[PDB]
């Protein structure tokens, strides 16, 4: 309105604004060996998938685009473009080769032969899956028989479980005694790969990247410069990917050696440990409040 | 060879087997958490080994307690068949190091250390990918579990009064190691060290964990000093409901 | 007692996810691109309202 | 158009007959087709442009 | 009369779909995989709340 009557009115709030920014990342100098996972010229079978652990290195995911002729990532917990900012605890890479029409089975909450007897993903998976065609490398005119998959099993598989035992599946009551007779089968069938098959029946190389969320001290993340530490100012801070705004002060809390964060009733982080110098700091929001306006009538 | 024998007994666990559920600092609050815990006032088995046919199931987790001083216990073994047809863990501890391997070992019926050859433990190991070596890790309590291919171990050692039975009070456990094993475990075995053999004796307590919801109390210093089991009796259920 | 209980419940309500990946706005903003981020923020906004 | 009725349906073997990539189902999920029980099935076949 | 009417309305409200494929939890669980099932269950939960 263009006129105001006599009284007191609650208008708005006041808040102190940040001064600068702080970035604190741990001491990491080596580079992650992402090159070895790709172009390995030899991939394991689906029933015995290859697992590699990556830790204590700087990760630059963009160069991954230059190693394999894939089309795009398929990430679930995060976005591919944001992988250069987050900082994790450990990285796992699982590589194998499957058929074309089975790539859809590598996903959380999926059912199928590969999902039940070969490779199972958790329902709360946080990672990415990269699959690309390899018809030129894994096909022969007479047919390749170096890739096998399991078909018969007593029960399904728990997530991230591997089975290597080769026995005789016993459908009937009589014991198999290690012979390929009636009602007794060998639970390993070899993929038939030929270059004349359709696009849905051609070999595909699959690599799954799994990240561990920040609960332990971080070990793998990208090349971000670490600035200096300044206290007693309403400042923007970034501790191992945890971003916030407030005043940082020395803390008297008695952290245990395995504790890295502190929380409150409202589930907000208020205590942090500096990655470089193991010191406990506490965070308090800078000053804020409400403003009221007292005025008589505009007349 | 078979040269070791074992005897069983039963006793009450009282209120033992509490561990920090996460690496998050809290203080002066009451927190309700659902996890795998040892139930209050439950039978735990007392084993006396004297110089074993261990078919001890792993279930969903194992709580192991030892009140000895001579230091004769060394490591554990986990598996489901314990033959060459399936991989098995070989957690072995000594004075200077701890070694964890999961290979297709062919274990004997009665495995023990000669003291320091493992030929009496297993015969061969052909295929495996995971190996680990680290620094080795009064009543000592340990908790072993596995979830989604992650094998987690908690431990705590505390000075104890001169009493045979388990004490009265609270003592929280702390995590040490989590590893990506990712195999199937149904049975587990315990290894003993026998010098040369000379007769020996040992005793330990074994209990099994279950999925339970607990109400933990944090003091002003951030340590757990009291707990309430919400599935024990109606009074505890009322206390949990009222927080 | 009623006033204290109501205020405590209102404060404690801020830790709910309401069907989102996380209950912290900063984590959602840092872990996702914007177009996937509005749909996560909307659930929290509706729950708090 | 073809009508299918009074038979046991195993949809998995469908993957072994044509070199397609994946199903595009609307009312249900492809992995759950082995549990539901229907009244009649209809199959409509033709050829179109890409 | 008011109490009976309120209770009857509350009971009758359970047959609404609230924008889901079906108003029965078992049918939704059996006809869909989980990841497509939470989004269907959420609508029913919100309506009943
Ligand atoms: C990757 O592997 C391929 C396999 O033929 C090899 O030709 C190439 O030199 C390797 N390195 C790069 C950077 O592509
Ligand atoms: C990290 O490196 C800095 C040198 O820039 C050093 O002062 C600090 O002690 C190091 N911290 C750790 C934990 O290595
Ligand atoms: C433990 O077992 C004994 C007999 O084996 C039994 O008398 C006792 O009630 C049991 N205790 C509990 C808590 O179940
Ligand atoms: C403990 O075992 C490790 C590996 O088996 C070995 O290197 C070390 O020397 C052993 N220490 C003792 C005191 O036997
Ligand atoms: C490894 O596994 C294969 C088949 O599972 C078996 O034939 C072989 O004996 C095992 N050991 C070695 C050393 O290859
Ligand atoms: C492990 O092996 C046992 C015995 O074959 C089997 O009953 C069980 O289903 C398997 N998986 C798990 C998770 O226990
Ligand atoms: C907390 O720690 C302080 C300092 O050691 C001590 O004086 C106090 O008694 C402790 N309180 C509790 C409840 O442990």
């Amino acid at each position: 309105s263009f006129t105001v009557e006599k009284g007191i009115y609650q208008t708005s709030n006041f808040r102190v604004q940040p001064t600068e920014s702080i970035v604190r990342f741990p001491n990491i100098t080596n580079l992650c060996p992402f090159h070895e996972v790709f172009n390995a010229t030899t991939f394991a079978s689906v029933y015995a998938w290859n697992r590699k652990r990556i830790s204590n290195c700087v990760a630059d995911y963009s160069v991954i685009y230059n190693f394999a002729p894939f089309f795009a990532f398929k990430c679930y917990g995060v976005s591919p473009t944001k992988l250069n900012d987050l900082c994790f605890t450990n990285v796992y890479a699982d590589s194998f080769v499957i058929r074309g029409n089975e790539v859809s089975q590598i996903a959380p909450g999926q059912t199928g032969n590969i999902a039940d007897y070969n490779y199972k993903l958790p329902d709360d998976f946080t990672g990415c899956v990269i699959a690309w065609n390899s018809n030129k490398l894994d096909s022969k005119p007479s047919g390749n028989y170096n890739y096998l998959y399991r078909l018969f099993r007593k029960s399904k598989l728990k997530p991230f479980e591997r089975d290597i035992s080769t026995e005789i599946y016993q459908a009937g009551n009589k014991p198999c005694n290690g012979v390929a007779g009636p009602n007794c089968y060998s639970p390993l069938q070899s993929y038939g790969f030929r270059p004349t098959y359709g696009v849905g029946h051609q070999p595909y190389r699959v690599v799954v990247l799994s990240f561990e969320l920040l609960h332990a001290p971080a070990t793998v993340c990208g090349p971000k410069k670490s600035t200096n530490l300044v206290k007693n100012k309403c400042v923007n801070f970034n501790f191992n990917g945890l971003t916030g705004t407030g005043v940082l002060t020395e803390s008297n809390k008695k952290f245990l050696p395995f504790q890295q964060f502190g929380r409150d009733i409202a589930d907000t982080t208020d205590a942090v440990r500096d990655p470089q110098t193991l010191e406990i700091l506490d965070i308090t929001p800078c000053s804020f409040g409400g403003v009221s306006v007292i005025t008589p009538g505009t007349n | 060879v078979n040269l070791i024998t074992r005897t069983q007994s039963y006793t009450n666990s009282f209120t033992r087997g509490v561990y920090y559920p996460d690496k998050v600092f809290r203080s002066s609050v009451l927190h309700s958490t659902q996890d795998l815990f040892l139930p209050f006032f439950s039978n735990v088995t007392w084993f006396h080994a004297i110089h074993d046919n261990p078919a001890l199931p792993f279930n969903d987790g194992v709580y192991f307690a030892s009140t000895e001083k001579s230091n004769i216990i060394r490591g554990w073994i986990f598996g489901t068949t314990l033959d060459s047809k399936t991989q098995s863990l070989l957690i072995v501890n000594n004075a200077t190091n701890v070694v964890i391997k999961v290979c297709e070992f062919q274990f004997c019926n009665d495995p023990f250390l000669d003291v320091e050859s493992e030929f009496r433990v297993y015969s061969s190991a052909n295929n495996c990918t995971f190996e680990y070596v680290s620094q080795p890790f009064n009543l000592r309590e340990f908790v072993f579990k596995n979830i989604d291919g992650y094998f987690k171990i908690y431990s705590k050692h505390t000075p104890i009064n001169l009493e045979r039975d388990l004490p009265q009070g609270f003592s929280a456990l702390e995590p040490l190691v989590d590893l990506p094993i990712g195999i199937n475990i149904t049975r587990f075995q315990t290894l003993l060290a026998l010098h040369r053999w000379t007769a020996g004796a040992a005793a330990y307590y074994v209990g099994y964990l279950q999925p339970r919801t607990f109400l933990l109390k944090y003091n002003e210093n951030g340590t757990i000093t009291d707990a309430v089991d919400c599935a024990l009796d109606p009074l505890s259920e009322t206390k949990c409901t009222l927080k | 007692n009623h006033n204290a209980q109501a205020l405590n419940t209102l404060v404690k309500q801020l830790s709910s996810k309401f069907g989102a990946i996380s209950s912290v706005l900063n984590d959602i903003l840092s872990r996702l691109d914007p177009p996937e981020a509005e749909v996560q923020i909307d659930r929290l906004i509706t729950g708090r309202l």
